[PDB]
């Protein structure tokens, strides 16, 4: 598998591909990696299938008991904690996951999470199989000066990249960007197309 | 001589002490709310107190969920305790089930907690009542939670000091049905009707749901416009 | 002086405080039942209230499997608490079993929770009748259930307010195997005759089983035929 | 003012609450049996009920072996509950010896059991009185077990509000070894002359075990010859 | 052994074949790997025999009780959910099974669940030792706008090419559709014996 | 208005409790014993009831160990409870020091066992009181087992409601080292002038042990003889 | 002769027993604070005692945060075990979020365990009441916690016993956004106009935090101006 | 009406239930000792009972070491157990650190152990007072634990009935550092002169230890000497 | 009709069973102590007793540490469990952060177990007051710790019967940083005008710590010269 997570202005965008593989054996071609765990925020997965989606539900969970016993959104670094503490207490019978929770509070923020714990910030992430090619075009592309289209753009050029050179991924990338203004907003799959066909890496 | 222990019957066959939690509710100020053409409100009131006092943190309703929401009246700390097993329940349940599917077994759990303290003696019961109310796989719902555990799921009522005045207008005035501002104000207007005479109804807190959509809480001044 | 503790008997030899949980009872609304030609109903008054009740959450009747099914009077609190521990016993049961082969088991789990309660000081028994009814390897099943846990299994009887009035009724005109139709006729005019004068009926829930065949609730309008 | 707690004696030196649940065992129907010429029998008055009653479950006779068989008198909530208790300390005796050897300690763990409530404040005893009976390694064996847990094994007894008749009536007239149809014909010659004056003798659950088989329950018809 | 669950327009049809072992040495010709979970819902097994079993029984209690409690059946993202985190509380001395849930409650599913307790969404699932074959005869031939008989006649094809391709599976192939309108039907042998001998796969 | 709990003295200082169980210790039947030239005996009064009872199982005296034996006096029930922990905790000694070295030590666990349910409160004491006797490594043994817990080692005593008459006796008439018949006689005199006026002995069980030797329980005929 | 227990309501339906903890509050000394411009401060009266006190243990002020912060008045001794739990839950809230995000949960966490005690028997509750005040993600925040478990958050309160003249005169003289040191000598006022007559204000103890600011607490001499 | 409960006070502000234990204690034969030049006695005094006690169960003096040993007086089943405590909390103390350094600790656990039920309800004192002696790495020692507690090491005391009168003599009339012989004499005229009029004294037990000697028993011919 | 349960508060407001172990610590000898010129003491009265008393075991002041000291006056029962938790914390302190850093939470441990018992039904408190003293990183240290829980740190205090009058005396002669000689006999004078007439002061227990120092218990004869 692979996700990316990109850090920019005003802005925090995450997408992953939807193959899920299960066995060697491609299995499902249309999977769900991005989930919305709050109305600012979301978390990707790139980790064994059923222990990723147990800690989906839990911080789904207790972000909505958060919010709606204080009524304020839960800041990305109160995740990530709250997420290494839930990780660290089991590490001798751990969750073989690497999870990656993005989101913006007020200032936008990418937080990658091993299968012991470790967070860190950092201004653009990835985790999963096809993770060192994303990273490499992250690095070569990634400026920080860039607006949501262009960094939809590069997503779309990272997670192509890494579809083409990489087997466990695979399949229709679907993309989120989370900003202030508009929320959590996951765009439909024909807009992705056209930007697909727009920067002609379909064949 | 009865009216002592949680555990024991009167020889007319009451339980006293039950009886009596109920009359600590009755001391509690009066939250109404009905269910409409397509959602559930409620309505609770609210006799405003020092200015000191941040509006956050004295609202009768409560959001147990973006879908479920309450009023309760009377203790307030066994109030917010109840509140407190109503989100939980609602995160339990809406984890191993995926969503929280039907409103009347949160309910459920709410009442056998409320149910089995009316029991066991070394503990006395809760002294509230709580109105929920949301939107499920079925629709709108509306129930009431007293003391004892008695659930009856209703699309109107009221509880606290008023109630039997609120029910009583409700009971021969409202209709079903309304969209949303006319079942509002005629339940401002059986609001009204349960204070006594020289008070001013002063401005309460209502918020409503409609099918598909999440509560929103009517700010002061949208509810300043029903006065 | 003794009517206190559930664990003292008097100089006569009585248990005051599980008779009370008994009168407890007694503040229930009628609920009766029977069996016939290959099959068991069950018939419950509700004196309908509320119309903001939506019907779903006051049905005193409850389906405790697709083969077993319930009624219940007095404290609602106990007797919700009490549907459900039939539910958890008859699932146990089943699994143990691979299906549900006694219904007498089930209400021997059941009769045996509520027997305890009426044993330990610290604990107050459980103020609900329950009338078990259904079918199972052996055929029709109708048992009742009382707060001291005696289990003694009919082809007909009631529980709540009326009881006396209704069993009196079935003791004097009741024949078995009738035609369903028939049947569910004649326990309703035992449950007219347990109500007060000037009382009109309204319109109780009833449900039955036939050999072979699951539940069915009876909707208003089936009902309202034998009016 | 000491008959409250049952872990306080009088000052002649008595334990009123464990009389009083022997008072409570007085309550219920009287039920006999005796030991003959290779085995034992069992006699149970039953007052013929509500002809809804199925008569599978109200046999106050009940297998708690293939070879070890009891009745009951008292509060038939604790009767049950103690005649499962016999069930699983019989299992649980047949299992770690590969059989059940002794009846008498059987009714041994019936008896500590029943003994051990009679002692701990905040538990009543039960009040209920056991009359096992069975075929053992020894051969034909006939206990009773009170609520303070007494066993005396007999080759005659009763239990119930009749016993004292019965026993008075055994006491003067029983003669040991005699041919099962004899023996029985005398236990129902007991058992008649028991009740008061213008009752007449309903049909009673009769059912024995001879050296080597295993229980029959005489159906109401073969009971019906000795009418 | 062998599964198959296809969605279609306003149905959803699984079958698997009827050979347990247990052993290597097939010992049992006639089993039963397809149950009857729920009115409207359905769980085919493909796993140890015995943990399968145990959680078939434990399902159906589950949503029995639920039923009877609520007095509306289970959603089948619901039912997923409850089978994944029973797996998931479990992972350790885990049960070695491979479980397929599909049914109809608004719209039709079919979900599959590892070992681990992995739920994901799919058109078309399969698992069990001749998976790959079924695999791949629904990927040539399936199409989404099929009528309840031409799926029946997929499902029966792709269940016979397994049978003639794999040593594990084997026996008489059991098919039950279920749909919406007439609730959970189960077809008796002697219809498709007349769909063998229809589509000649017989000899 | 202090004889209420076990755990409140008088301002006397006794505890009304512990010696209201003494008293229900007096309303059992005498039983003596004493040890003589190499052995002790016991001696037990039963005052012969229904003739269905079987006697194996109405021997107050009963075998601890092929080594130690003992008898009881008082409520039967915590009386059978008493000699099975008696028997388990001379399994756990033999079993902790390869044999019953010491019967001391045995009366010590049973005597510490008697002792805490006099001392916590929701419990109440044991009702009996228990005579040990046997053979160790020492020789001749014979220890009495009061509610309280007092243990005093006697080469004589008795136990029960003649026990004042019965040690009044031997406090003027025994004579230690009798060779085994003589003593028995003495006691046989001892338990005769304890009855009150017009009873009439009847035949009382009556066991010994010599050293290096097991118990015998002289048969009835054997204790015709002394008559 | 209900005030007696914590677990029994009155007839009128009231909870003597947690009113009397009440009371037990109103025996300690006075404490206000209140809210301003950007931020909050504390005043704590204190009638300065025997000299040999080392002033550090007798802050009525205490720190639970760098940002939160709180005063009590009652039973000195459940004061400091309350202000000990506010602390390490002040611990377990920032690290299971990275920070004390809102104050009010800490709060509440105070109030939930001051709450519990109020109903069960077997404990009493806690006679004190604490006066929280600091800076979150919100800003300034004021809670005023009781013996019951009450929480409102207020802009300013006093507790102890001149509560009711504090809030007396802060409910018709204070005026919000005031700059921190015209705040503190309208506090300094309402303090001193709660004393008796001929009683000096001695030296009493203030602390206050701004936003993005620690605490800190005025030493004596910056306190010595406002005299 | 205070002197019920083990944890009530009165308003002179005392514990008469922990003093009616320390009356319990006065029940209680005479026993005595002190130290001399280099070593400790023991003299207790024993009414000779029924001869047939053999002498080796009735010893109020114990040997809880080679090195520590005590007696009692008062509840005979407390003493004994609080004698086996004292045994096991030596030898535990003699294995965590190697030997038995301080007898004082020995005693201390003893009195914790006794502290701790004159405090919690549900639980009675023990009645019973020790007297410690032994030898340890400081020299002669001699304790005395009474019901609530108190150690208070001395070079002579006695308990028991007698008390009183015995250190009324020694405090005129003891002095220190006597020859072992000297010694127990003078300890003999003490509990002579504790006696009623008319009373002999019978023979006492004594026992002593000395500086690098274990104890021993003086048998009751050396005893004899000193009558 | 309140001062019975520890848990019941007065109309008025009041723990009356928290107040009569304020009452049984007034009944226990006097004992003082301040701080001075770096460095604290502590001096308690004793009355002498039996000579035969090994002083090393009267001793009220004991030392907690090489560099913390306390002293009680009550329930010498009750105390001395509490000196060993003292002493007991002290160590927990020490190991997790290396050392005895502050004085004051030493206290705080004993107070909150102190504090605990004026709380829970079914447990009586301690009735001592404890004065602790000491040397930590801050300097002198000198607290004391009443039966409820209260710790209020001085730098001079009394405790026990005397206690008014001492704290009389310090409140109007005491001058701090004394030269150690000169503090002593102003707190000798100060324990002299506490006793009542006639009475002579004896030789009472003194000792002291200085900054950088450990303790050293002054003996009597250096005790002596203040006579």
């Amino acid at each position: 598998t692979t996700t990316v997570g990109i850090t920019l202005k005003d802005a925090v965008i995450m997408a992953t591909e939807r193959r899920v593989t299960m066995e060697n054996f491609i299995m499902h071609k249309n999977g769900k990696k991005l989930f919305q765990i709050d109305t600012y925020t979301g978390m990707t997965i790139a980790g064994l299938v059923g222990d990723a989606q147990v800690l989906v539900r839990y911080m789904k969970a207790e972000l909505e008991l958060y919010r709606l016993q204080r009524r304020v959104n839960m800041p990305i670094e109160a995740v990530a904690t709250l997420l290494s503490n839930m990780l660290n207490q089991v590490k001798y019978m751990p969750y073989m996951v690497q999870l990656l929770v993005g989101g913006i509070d007020t200032a936008p923020h990418v937080f990658s999470i091993d299968a012991a714990g470790g967070s860190v910030e950092d201004i653009y992430a990835s985790t999963g199989s096809g993770s060192p090619f994303v990273y490499g075009v992250l690095e070569s592309q990634y400026s920080e000066k860039m607006t949501v289209d262009e960094g939809v753009d590069l997503v779309i050029r990272a997670i192509s990249a890494a579809k083409q050179r990489d087997s466990a991924s695979g399949g229709m990338i679907d993309v989120a960007v989370i900003t202030r203004k508009d929320g959590y907003v996951q765009l439909p799959t024909d807009q992705i197309e056209s930007r697909i066909r727009k920067l002609g890496l379909i064949l | 001589a009865y009216d002592r222990a949680i555990t024991v019957f009167s020889p007319d066959g009451r339980l006293f002490q039950v009886e009596y939690a109920r009359e600590a509710v009755k001391k509690g100020s009066t939250a109404l709310g009905m269910k409409f053409a397509n959602g559930v409100l409620l309505i609770s009131d609210k006799k405003v107190r020092s200015r000191l006092i941040e509006q956050n943190s004295i609202e009768a309703i409560q959001l147990i969920d973006d879908y479920v929401a309450a009023v309760t009246s009377g203790l307030v700390a066994d109030a917010r305790v109840l509140v407190d097993f109503a989100r939980i329940s609602a995160q339990q349940e809406k984890v191993t089930y995926g969503s929280l599917v039907n409103i009347e077994n949160l309910v459920k759990r709410v009442a056998d907690q409320m149910q089995q303290y009316t029991q066991y003696g070394g503990v006395r019961p809760y002294g509230v009542s709580l109105i929920f109310a949301g939107i499920d796989q079925i629709g709108p719902r509306l129930f009431d939670c007293d003391p004892a555990g008695t659930i009856n799921e209703y699309k109107a009522t009221a509880i606290g000091s008023g109630k039997d005045a609120v029910v009583s207008f409700l009971e021969r005035e409202y209709k079903e049905n309304l969209p949303e501002k006319e079942a509002v104000t005629l339940g401002i207007k059986a609001l009204k009707s349960s204070l006594e005479e020289g008070e001013e109804l002063k401005a309460p807190e209502i918020a409503s749901i409609t099918v598909g959509n999440k509560y929103r809480i009517y700010d002061q001044e949208e509810v300043k416009k029903f006065l």
